[PDB]
C-alpha cells in the first residue's frame, strides 16, 4: 500500500 | 521566490508524489449510506535543477473536488495547477470531496439474541476495488455490551481477539486483496443484567489502508519546464503513490 509507481498515467 | 533558492542543481533531477486521502464513512444497518467524505492532500518531494516551472494535472472534471487550499507557490488558474516547488518535500494542495466516494469496504454484520444468555454475531467484510490491489493493515472492530461473560470467536482470515478492558472483538487482516469476502462468527456470553435498559448498540468501525485514493483522483502528469538549464521534463524521474487509509469508518446495526 505504500509503494511508488513509476511514472504518472491517466 | 522567498519559499526556494537559486543555485540548486542535482545529477539526477526526481520527484516524488504522494496523494494521501482518508476516507470518512457512516453507513445504516440496513446498507444506505448515512454520510461521507474523504479529506486529502497532495506531498511533493521534488529534487529538481533549477528554478523549474510544472503544471500538476489530474482528473478534476473524472472527480470532484468540493473545495481546496493550495501551497504559496500555486498559479491560481481546465483551469490546472502552476508552479515553482520548493526544494524538498511540501505540502501541495489539501482538499474535500463528497461525491462519488470508492467506498472500499463494506461491513456486513448480523445479530442474533438467543434468550437472555447469548448473542451470535456474523460479520462479513467485502472488498471492493481491482483484484490486483491489496488493502493492508485491516481491523474491524465489534463492540459488546458491558454485560459480557466472555466471548468465543471463529475466524478463518486473520486473528481476532476479545478485548475486555476495550469491550471490544477486534479482528486483524494483514492483507487483503479486491472483490473478496472475510467472515468472522462470534459468540458473546452474557452474564444477566438490568432488564430496563436496553443494549446502546455502538457501530462496528473499521481500519484498512488501501493504494489507492478513495475520492478517485488520479494524477495525469506533472510537467517539468525549466528554460535556462538542459533538462527538459522527459529526463526528470517520476513518482506517484496513493495512500487512503480509514478516517471514521463506521456500518451500524
Amino acid at each position: 500500500v505504500e509503494d511508488y509507481e513509476q511514472g504518472l498515467s491517466g | 521566490i522567498g519559499w526556494r533558492r537559486e543555485g540548486i542543481k542535482y545529477r539526477r533531477n526526481e520527484l516524488f508524489l504522494d496523494v494521501l486521502e482518508s476516507v470518512n464513512l457512516l453507513m445504516s444497518p440496513q446498507g444506505q449510506v448515512l454520510s461521507a467524505h474523504v479529506s486529502g492532500r497532495v506531498v511533493m518531494k521534488s529534487y529538481l535543477s533549477g528554478m523549474p516551472e510544472c503544471k500538476f494535472g489530474m482528473n478534476d472534471k473524472s472527480i470532484a473536488i468540493d473545495d481546496c487550499t493550495f501551497h504559496q507557490c500555486v498559479r491560481l488558474s481546465e483551469r490546472s495547477i502552476s508552479f515553482i516547488p520548493p526544494d524538498g518535500e511540501f505540502e501541495l494542495m489539501r482538499y474535500r470531496t463528497t461525491k462519488d466516494i470508492i467506498l472500499p469496504f463494506r461491513v456486513i454484520p448480523l445479530v442474533r439474541e438467543v434468550g437472555r444468555t447469548k448473542l451470535e454475531v456474523k460479520v462479513v467484510i467485502k472488498s471492493n476495488f481491482k483484484p490486483s490491489l491489496l488493502a493492508q493493515k485491516i481491523e474491524v472492530r465489534i463492540p459488546t455490551p458491558l454485560n459480557t461473560s466472555g466471548v468465543q470467536v471463529i475466524c478463518m482470515k486473520g486473528k481476532a481477539k476479545y478485548k475486555a478492558s476495550e469491550n471490544a472483538i477486534v479482528w486483524k487482516i494483514k492483507r487483503m486483496a479486491g472483490m473478496k469476502e472475510s467472515q468472522i462468527s462470534a459468540e458473546i456470553e452474557l452474564l444477566p443484567t438490568n432488564d430496563k435498559k436496553k443494549w446502546a448498540r455502538p457501530p462496528i468501525s473499521m481500519n484498512f489502508e488501501v493504494p489507492f485514493a478513495p475520492s478517485g483522483l488520479k494524477v495525469r502528469y506533472l510537467k517539468v519546464f525549466e528554460p535556462k538549464l538542459n533538462y527538459s521534463d522527459h529526463d526528470v524521474i517520476k513518482w506517484v503513490r496513493y495512500i487512503g487509509r480509514s478516517g471514521i469508518y463506521e456500518t451500524r446495526c
